[PDB]
């Protein structure tokens, strides 16, 4: 009855938002654009680590050949939308 | 019963004489109209019967059936439509004018006073039959059926006939109503045993068995639908109408020497309701469902009980309908697939939404549902089993409760489920088929508001 | 290769005629022969059929059988009979076999 | 922990899966190869235009086929199967053949008597 | 004698129309949940009628409608029974069914069909009142298949999730068993009494009526899913909550163990099966209560719940106090009715999500509910007055006061502790236990069409059980003696379910990982009754029926025997026939064989 | 279809083996038919017995709700594999103790039974006395035969 | 009229008479026992025949 | 599910996974938040110690018996959301998503409706028929002619062209 | 309805005697009161005007007397004439030994259910009716199959009388 | 689907309609006669043995 759909906009000031709660990387100069490994300094287990939230966030928890990949945040708006059917 | 043949006579020069785009339209029309004079007949008034002539004849057992052939006729007649929508004009004509004589012989036959002209019937239903299933099936395997049809339907056929033969020559007339008031009680003699397998073996070749029974699915598998309509409706579950008038003369001795095929039946009775739950071909599923059904019919007449009786005219007609509907249902997407495969076509009722109401209305009166008669049929051949032995219910039991599963299973693997998308082929429906299943189960809907019409001898 | 011709492709039939019912491909003969399964059959066949699923009376005598039951009774037993006496046939009018 | 036929084990248990060897990674490279060159088959061939009508899924009837008409002619006559068919076939049809005939046997003695009153019957 | 007849058919006559009317190109047109749910108001108001009219007077008549059909000595006649039985569930049941449409309006929502749906309800709702309301023991069969039909068509209703098609077919698996022991019975009465209604079915009193009687066992174990077929229900909860509500717990459940409440005076003259009414009734009060603790899955611990409650109704039958089961049969409806009635509330508020492990703030976030609920569960134990007092007092007065057993006293009582020690947890892990549920606050509550129906039932688990108390008729004579530590048993063991619960479900709280014994994992699953049974049978019983009846038998084998070997039979005699070089150095040569025969036969004979 | 596409017979002179699991779109040494003992189970794989729920439920297959593609031939017995009827799930107890603790249940809760019905928890009381002698009129009596004895 | 694209429809009903003149010539064929059956064997008012 | 499972090609992913699916193994075990969040951090030193280590036989040896103890670990009852494998709606949504080829039955009075939507579909089905042959061909002169073949993915050439098997993917139903 | 199926005395109707303190309206009669003139009033009125219409184009019909026509102890064996009528005789008989024991099954079931509770020494009469008629029928027509001719009931008869006249001699 | 039931509703009411409100204007006004006994011989005309007025009325046409 409600559940009103997102608009990859209250998805990409959503993602960004949970990654500024990690304290442990993103101190308010990440972008939608920036890497993981390479420009933010994680691990590949630290990244396991951010796609949980995603996952708590939701509830359609990720598969295990899809966290493998998704690095940049805009992916993590990339994947959710492609799926969720948004931008009707 | 006279007013009802020389019309479907009439019919096979129709089809010849009428233009080809006018022909399926004539001649369909009529034989419904067929129904109502083959209708007249119920005017029983009485337990008095009605000897029109001195070779016709009818009863409350055969009315059913007389009834029942001619409204199968227009059914059948109209789902061959689309199946051969391309042919020539006479196949499109003589695939009618051999069809009908189903009509014509077999009214003759369950109409019969005697069993010669049920017997010289009892096989001239044949010449329609292994001619469709060898000519209008649609396989490299349609020729062993008419091979395996054949065959077992006359090699018990010919004791039959020879015990026919010896009746004769006791007695000198071999006709029904009077061999049951002139019967003799039997010496029991080996000679006079053989006797009573001649005289009922041939009908437990049509209804079949644990054994025979090969011919059955090899039949259906191969037939378009109107060799397994009628293989299912009225050419099968025939073998009653002979075996219910034959039995008659030797009651004595049926009581200690019919223990096997009663009891060869309430295992296979299990055992192919028991194989309808792991099998692949559709056409074949339902073949073996008859078996089933008909097996309890073969645990009916050995016991001679009214309500076992009862128990049979409520459940071969039941599962004539309903076995006649059900090929329909498969034959609603066999045409549009062309694979006898139960599970290529699974998630319907997402593009067949209706026609899942037919299924669904269909498999539970496949099973025993309890407004209804395949259940009554199924209820009373329990009953009097109950009474010839308290634990033929460790067996029946048994297969009720498969019975409640293939029969829905049916459903799940055909209308529930993950749509097979790759399937464009699926038109949605033809008001052709579509209107099958009404004349099918509108039918029962009113023939179980009162059944006082569809009983035996007895009631 | 054994030259016969090849497999007749799908059909796709609701293309001409989307009204088409399943009888034959011009427009105007489903029309008047659908009229004719439903009104010879579908109409007259159930519905005065059915006039009979009501009608023909007595069916096998069952109506005749309570009057004359009700009857039997009343008769049977405001005199002083048993109902059902014990039995039919008598033993007067059989001769049974002595020994 | 104990595997059986039955509620068989996962697969992170059972050492496959880890010996990553060039004799054993080999099979998972080429299975695969083997794999991919068929599905896209069926992806060149579900999303073709003019496909009109379903796709035939040859498997699915090498199944069936092998199932149903394709088993008689591989059929040896053998103990193991001559046995076990005979006692699927008519041991049962032997076991009750002896439970109705007692049944009925031991019903009709009593009857014979009154032993066994018949009740308000009448079903035959 | 006229009034009340004909009332008792007219109910089903607004319960007609919303099937007869929905084909008829109308039901495009209208609101047709309304108006159905607007005639079953009417049906209520009818319905009260009778059961005003029964409390007065307890007249019990016997309508018959119709003549089916004759059968040598049996004049097959539909016909309604009502006495206390089918006058008060007739209404009860309908009651709660006005509160499952409303429910059913806003809960599925958004869906393409619910005219499709709200058709089956009523189809369900009919076959109901026939089990019910029948005479006969063929006409409420019926009532039996159709209820159960009619229920794997609303568990497996979307009709993807083959899972909700196994789970729905489970059911039907163990209902179509249920249709045996029935069936055993309704042939035995005719081959012992040819009627197949109850009411000459009574005059068997003397018979020893043992194995037809515990055929009904068999029937109460499918609808009223005991031990043996216990599993069906709680996986069947796949469905849609309403109808684990309308069906599962109010209408369904109460079938099996209705059966027997109209068959009271033949359980009476036995002590054999009075007993496994017990042993087999009481065992589900225990078991399926354990495994409710550890499940996550409200609608299963609801279900489980039944199962439990389920079998404390047949510990009725376990003595011969049938009527206080009849009672608490009705308010085995005002709660569980409001449960799911309440969870789908909670649920389809925030996401589909239906476990309480992501929710525990619902006090302050659905102050609605979570008063509600309570009203269910505290009423639900013990709580002294409101109807599971009513009808759980005066249980716990008898089991511990008849001649019974031993065992089934302390599993029934250590169970009676623990329908508290699951609501508790539910009740604390949902109601308390600072939150957990995703972020995004999407509950709509204050919709009329949502608060009117369950405030009714509490108004109903309030006053109804009071109300049917005294207005009833009194019979099962009650023992009210009882000693300090029997009466006052039902009232402090609940308390006593709380306390450990609230320690047991506090001490989760402190840091620390707990250890992963076989109890709580036992329960957890099922004790391991699907897990081990739902792979055996269908690979022995259905592995049966490929290898020695297909495979081997119908096709390798008797396609040897006669067929095959027959037809090598010949052709291996036909090649010899005609396979010899067309000489006549042999032909004459075999002539002159023939001619030496006829001689030497000849020369014999004389 | 072609006939030497559709199966054969136990496939001796093992090069043939090639021309089954190439016939079978598989690989030669994954592919080991039956043993052959009786039964016509032809050259048709073994393909070991994995119910069709380990299958990664993600990963959209050309088969949905069946967990295989359009060939990678199928289980002999999938018609009990499918996600409708079995479960071989790995479950996180084992076989033989899973199986133990149910009949160990069982086993112990009947034995209650027994020792309970000895020692039923009865009521110390007697039993009811009715109003007349057992009041052989609404019991069920004769009331032309003789009146009877027993009274409180 | 035409060359009578439709005349066949006359044609059936045609039989359903002659079964029916069929059907009634057994009837007066048989004729025996018009009275002499021990059941009814009552004798009509003046008037001649009963079947 | 828009990827594929290849062979788990090293030991990495092999325990992301495993870290994965048995940290999902502890909430249902600490029901409460405060308390799952604690033995995470204990659970994440039990990776993070012995971290690096290259001894294949011992990461082995270690990541084997890593679950003869995590399988007598382990909750019965995982929480799965919904919409995930083996949970609540996983498939409840899926009785209604039609394959979109049968909307090409529809006649007039029922697609008489809106000349619009259908004044779309033709302009769609146009791009799909006239970029097939372009989009095989692709496929056909793909370097793929001997040995690995994961599933080639292969995307659109920077030209006036489509990308290559795109039906699936797209035109798939929505959700709800 | 005939006079013979025990409608012993209709009514043994209690009274209306309330006791109530500050007695209340009764809602059966607050609104079985308000039935009698608003759905009773209306279809009492139209079968009132059906009834007269009837009356009019009133139609009789009558009961089909039937005869002896003698049984088969009288009957030849072989002359197939006597045996057919008697023969139909009986199982025109069939019937109306059958349709009583639907009435006493009909007349056995009302009768507790005009005692409830009663239930017995009060249905006695109308029970011991009734094994009095089950205890001929089995001995009329018990052991026979669905072939039921007069051929065999007179043997089943003939079987039974010499046991009759075998244990009387002892 | 829909095409269809409207067509079955209506092909059926063509002749239900007919009939069901015929039939009930005969009950209406006339039929279900009632009992008599025979006036001391008086040789009925065959249908004056059965109730319904169209059933002793198609016994007349006809049987």
């Amino acid at each position: 009855s409600d559940a009103p759909p997102l608009t990859l906009d209250g998805i990409k000031d959503r993602v960004l938002y949970v990654l500024k709660l990690y304290d442990k990387i993103d101190p308010e100069k990440l972008s939608v654009n920036s890497h993981f490994m390479k420009d933010l300094g994680l691990d590949s287990l630290d990244q396991v680590e951010i796609i949980m939230a995603m996952e708590d966030e939701f509830g359609f928890e990720i598969p295990d050949i899809d966290a493998e990949k998704l690095m940049c945040p805009q992916e993590i708006v990339d994947y959710i939308a492609d799926k969720k059917d948004v931008y009707e | 019963m006279l007013k009802i043949i020389l019309p479907s006579l009439m019919l096979l020069p129709l089809t010849w004489l009428s233009s080809p785009k006018k022909t399926w339209t004539n001649v369909t029309s009529y034989s419904f109209l067929i129904s109502l004079t083959s209708l007249t007949l119920l005017w029983q008034t009485d337990e008095n019967y009605k000897n029109f002539s001195n070779m016709f004849s009818s009863d409350p057992l055969s009315t059913p059936l007389i009834i029942l052939t001619a409204w199968l006729l227009p059914l059948m007649l109209m789902a061959s439509q689309n199946h051969l929508k391309k042919d020539n004009n006479v196949l499109q004509k003589l695939y009618i004018s051999m069809l009908i004589s189903l009509q014509i012989l077999l009214i003759m036959t369950f109409s019969a006073t005697e069993l010669i002209m049920f017997y010289i019937l009892f096989e001239a239903t044949l010449i329609p039959t292994l001619i469709i299933i060898t000519r209008w099936g649609n396989q490299t395997e349609r020729l062993n059926a008419g091979i395996y049809f054949l065959f077992y339907t006359l090699i018990g056929s010919i004791p039959l006939l020879i015990a026919l033969i010896l009746i004769q020559n006791h007695v000198g007339t071999l006709n029904l109503m009077i061999l049951s008031f002139t019967t003799h009680t039997l010496d029991a003699s080996w000679s006079n045993n053989l006797l009573w397998l001649a005289c009922m073996m041939a009908f437990l070749i049509k209804m079949p068995l644990y054994g025979v029974h090969l011919w059955l699915p090899k039949a259906h598998v191969e037939a378009p639908i109107a060799g397994s309509m009628i293989l299912a409706a009225i050419l099968l579950k025939l073998g009653s109408y002979g075996m219910i008038r034959i039995s008659i003369i030797l009651d004595p001795l049926t009581k200690y020497m019919a223990y096997p095929f009663i009891l060869l039946s309430l295992w296979g009775m299990i055992m192919t309701s028991s194989i309808c739950l792991r099998q692949t071909d559709l056409k074949s599923l339902i073949a073996y469902s008859s078996v089933s059904h008909m097996a309890l019919v073969i645990a009916s007449i050995m016991i001679q009980t009214p309500w076992s009786f009862m128990g049979a005219t409520m459940l071969m007609i039941a599962h004539g309908l309903t076995s006649s509907l059900l090929f329909c249902l498969a034959n609603s997407n066999y045409e549009r697939i062309h694979s006898r495969t139960m599970i290529m076509a699974r998630g319907l009722q997402m593009v067949f939404p209706l026609m899942a109401t037919w299924w669904l209305m269909a498999s539970l009166a496949n099973l025993a549902l309890p407004p209804s008669i395949n259940l009554m049929g199924e209820l009373f051949i329990t009953m009097s089993l109950f009474s010839w032995s308290n634990f033929t219910i460790i067996l029946m039991g048994i297969n009720i409760i498969i019975t409640g599963m293939y029969s829905m299973y049916m459903i799940i693997t055909t209308q529930r489920g993950k749509l097979t998308n790759h399937m464009i082929n699926l038109q949605p429906s033809h008001t052709r088929e579509l209107t099958l299943m009404a004349l099918h189960m509108i039918p029962l809907i009113l023939l179980t508001t009162s059944p006082k019409l569809i009983t035996g001898l007895t009631m | 290769q054994w030259q016969e011709d090849p497999e007749p492709e799908d059909e796709n039939v609701y293309a001409k005629n989307p009204d088409f019912h399943g009888y034959d491909s011009d427009p105007v003969v489903d029309v008047w022969n659908m009229r004719a399964v439903f009104f010879f059959g579908f109409s007259i066949v159930l519905v005065f059929g059915t006039t009979f699923v009501a009608y023909v009376p007595d069916y096998r005598m069952q109506e005749w059988a309570r009057r004359e039951a009700e009857r039997l009774v009343k008769y049977r037993e405001v005199n002083g009979l048993p109902i059902m006496e014990s039995n039919y046939f008598d033993p007067s009018k059989i001769q049974l076999p002595e020994d | 922990y104990k595997p059986a036929p039955l509620a068989t084990l996962p697969s992170t248990l059972d050492p496959a899966e880890y010996d990553v060897s060039p004799e054993t990674r080999r099979a998972q490279v080429e299975r695969l190869s083997i794999r991919a060159r068929l599905k896209r088959e069926y992806l060149l061939q579900y999303n073709d235009p003019k496909r009109v009508s379903h796709i035939e899924d040859p498997a699915l009837i090498r199944w069936t086929y092998a199932r149903s008409a394709n088993i008689y002619p591989n059929f040896r006559p053998t103990p193991k199967n001559s046995l076990l068919g005979a006692v699927a076939g008519f041991g049962p049809l032997i076991f009750w053949y002896y439970v109705f005939k007692t049944d009925r046997d031991r019903k009709e003695r009593l009857i014979q008597e009154g032993k066994l009153d018949r009740k308000f019957n009448i079903s035959y | 004698m006229n009034i009340f007849t004909t009332s008792i058919l007219l109910i089903f006559i607004l319960l007609l129309s919303p099937i007869l009317i929905s084909m008829s190109n109308l039901i495009k047109h209208i609101n047709f949940p309304l108006y159905t749910t607007t005639s079953i108001k009417f049906s209520f108001i009818i319905s009260l009628l009778p059961l005003l009219m029964f409390f007065h007077n307890n007249m019990e008549y016997m309508i018959t409608t119709w003549h089916w059909v004759t059968m040598n000595s049996m004049e097959l006649k539909m016909s309604f029974k009502t006495d206390f039985f089918s006058i008060l569930f007739t209404s009860v049941a309908l009651f709660v069914t006005w509160s499952i449409m409303q429910f059913s309006s806003w809960y599925m929502h958004s869906d393409p069909n619910i005219n499709r749906f709200i058709k089956y309800l009523t189809l369900f709702l009919i076959t109901m009142l026939i089990l019910t309301s029948a005479n006969n023991m063929f006409q409420l069969f019926i009532g039996w298949e159709g209820v159960g039909i009619m229920s794997f068509l609303l568990i497996g209703w979307w009709y993807g999730r083959t899972d909700a098609n196994t789970a729905a077919l489970q059911a039907i698996l163990y209902n179509r068993i249920g249709d045996i022991g029935f069936i055993l019975a309704m042939v035995w009465f005719s081959l012992n009494m040819n009627s197949w209604e109850l009411q000459q079915i009574m005059f068997s009193n003397n018979n020893d009526n043992l194995i037809p009687l515990m055929g009904l066992l068999i029937a109460a174990t499918g609808k009223s899913a005991q031990f043996g077929l216990h599993p069906w229900l709680p996986s069947a909860m796949e469905g849609p909550t309403p109808v684990s509500a309308l069906l599962h717990s109010s209408t369904m459940v109460v079938a099996g163990i209705f059966l027997l409440v109209r068959f009271h005076p033949l359980t009476t003259n036995n002590n054999f099966i009075l007993t496994t009414m017990l042993c087999l009734g009481a065992l589900t009060t225990l078991f399926t209560a354990i495994c409710a603790l550890t499940q996550n899955d409200i609608k299963k611990i609801i279900a489980f719940s039944t199962s439990s409650q389920l079998g404390l109704m047949m510990v009725t039958l376990g003595m011969n106090q049938p009527h206080l089961a009849f009672l608490h049969i009705c308010t085995h409806a005002f709660f569980k009715a409001m449960l799911f009635m309440c969870s789908g509330s909670i649920i389809h508020s925030l996401a589909d999500e239906q476990d309480i492990r992501k929710m525990g703030n619902i006090t302050k976030i659905m102050p609605f509910t979570s008063s509600c609920l309570v009203i269910g569960s505290l009423a639900l134990t013990g709580m002294p007055f409101l109807t599971g007092f009513y009808s759980k007092d005066l249980i716990i007065e008898a089991i511990n006061t008849c001649n019974t057993n031993a065992w089934a006293l302390l599993i029934t009582l250590i169970a009676t502790s623990m329908t508290a020690m699951y609501s508790m947890r539910i009740i604390y892990f949902v109601t308390m236990t600072k939150p957990r549920f995703p972020p995004l606050i999407s509950i709509n509550e204050n919709d009329p069409d949502l608060m009117n129906p369950i405030k009714r039932l509490a108004f109903g688990s309030i006053f109804a059980g009071f109300v049917i108390s005294y207005n009833i008729p009194p019979t099962s004579i009650p023992v009210l003696t009882m000693p300090w530590f029997l009466k006052t048993t039902a009232l402090i063991i609940s308390v006593l379910g709380f306390l450990i619960a609230l320690e047991l479900n506090n001490l989760t709280m402190k840091l620390s990982m707990n250890k992963a014994n076989p109890y709580s994992s036992f329960s957890t699953l099922l004790g391991f009754f699907p897990s081990i049974i739902h792979r055996i049978t269908p690979m022995k019983s259905l592995n049966l029926s490929l290898k020695t009846s297909l495979t081997l038998l119908d096709l390798i084998w008797l396609e040897k025997t006669i067929p095959k070997s027959t037809s090598t039979l010949h052709t291996n005699m036909t090649t010899l026939t005609t396979n010899q070089k067309g000489l006549i150095k042999l032909y004459f040569m075999s002539f002159l064989i023939n001619i030496i025969l006829i001689i030497i036969l000849y020369s014999i004979n004389l | 279809m072609t006939k030497d596409m559709l199966p054969g017979s136990y496939p001796r002179t093992p090069e043939e083996r090639a021309a089954a699991a190439k016939k079978y779109n598989m690989r030669v040494e994954d592919y080991e038919p039956y043993p052959d003992d009786g039964m016509g189970y032809g050259d048709y794989p073994m393909l070991p017995n994995r119910s069709q729920h380990e299958r990664d439920p993600w990963y959209q297959w050309d088969h949905s709700e069946l967990r295989m593609n359009w060939g990678e031939p199928i289980h002999w017995d999938l018609d009990m594999y499918i996600r409708n009827r079995v479960d071989t799930s790995p479950t996180p107890v084992s076989w033989d103790v899973m199986c133990k603790h149910l009949f160990g249940f069982v086993a112990f809760m009947v034995f209650m039974f027994w020792v309970g019905h000895v020692f039923p928890s009865y009521q110390p009381v007697g039993p009811k006395q009715y109003p007349y002698n057992n009041l052989y009129l609404e019991r069920g009596g004769d009331p032309t035969k003789e009146p009877e004895p027993v009274v409180h | 009229q035409l060359l009578r694209e439709h005349w066949v429809h006359i044609l059936v009903p045609a039989g359903f008479v002659f079964g029916c003149y069929l059907d009634r010539k057994d009837d007066e064929k048989l004729t025996a026992f018009r009275n002499k059956s021990m059941l009814f064997q009552r004798e009509l008012r003046p008037n001649e025949e009963v079947t | 599910a828009f990827c594929a499972p290849p062979a788990y090609l090293t030991h990495q992913q092999k325990v992301l996974r495993l870290y994965k699916r048995a940290l999902r193994h502890l909430e249902s075990w600490c029901i409460h938040r405060d308390k799952y969040r604690y033995f995470a951090c204990l659970m994440r030193a039990r990776f993070e110690e012995h971290k690096n280590e290259k001894d294949m036989m011992r990461a082995t040896q270690l990541l084997r018996e890593a679950e003869e103890e995590f399988w007598q670990n382990q909750h019965p009852q995982p929480y799965i959301f919904p919409d995930s494998p083996g949970g609540t709606s996983f498939e409840r949504y899926e009785c209604y998503k039609v394959p979109e080829w049968c909307l090409d039955y529809w006649h007039p009075s029922e697609k008489a409706m809106y000349p619009d939507y259908f004044s779309k579909r033709e302009q769609w089905k146009k791009l799909r028929m006239e970029s097939w042959d372009r989009e095989v061909k692709q496929l056909q002169e793909e370097t793929s002619p001997d040995g690995i073949m994961t599933e080639a993915l292969p995307p659109a050439r920077r030209e006036g062209d489509l990308p290559p098997l795109w039906w699936h993917i797209v035109t798939r139903p929505r959700e709800r | 309805d005939s006079w013979d199926k025990d409608v012993y005395p209709e009514p043994p109707s209690r009274t209306p005697a309330p006791s109530p303190q500050t007695s209340l309206p009764n809602p059966i009669t607050y609104l079985t009161k308000a039935y009698d003139l608003v759905v009773d009033w209306p279809v009492t009125l139209v079968r009132e005007f059906i009834e007269r219409q009837h009356a009019k184009n009133r139609t009789y019909y009558y009961h089909r007397q039937y005869r002896r026509v003698p049984d088969i102890t009288e009957c030849k064996e072989g002359d197939v004439l006597c045996i057919y009528e008697a023969e139909m005789q009986w199982r025109r008989d069939f019937k109306v030994d059958q349709e009583i024991m639907n009435i006493i099954q009909e007349r056995l079931k009302a009768c507790q259910q005009r005692e409830g509770e009663n239930y017995q020494q009060n249905c006695a009469k109308e029970l011991e009716q009734f094994t009095k008629v089950t205890k001929a029928y089995q001995d009329r027509y018990l052991d026979l199959g669905a072939y039921y001719s007069a051929r065999k009931c007179l043997a089943k008869q003939k079987q039974r009388m010499l046991e009759e006249r075998k244990a009387a001699r002892q | 689907d829909a095409r269809f039931l409207r067509l079955m509703k209506f092909y059926l009411m063509l002749t239900g309609i007919p009939v069901i409100i015929g039939i009930t204007l005969v009950n209406i006004f006339i039929g279900e006669a009632e009992l008599a006994e025979i006036p001391e011989g008086y040789i009925p005309e065959h249908w004056e043995y059965y109730k319904h007025p169209i059933s002793r009325w198609i016994a007349r046409n006809f049987y």
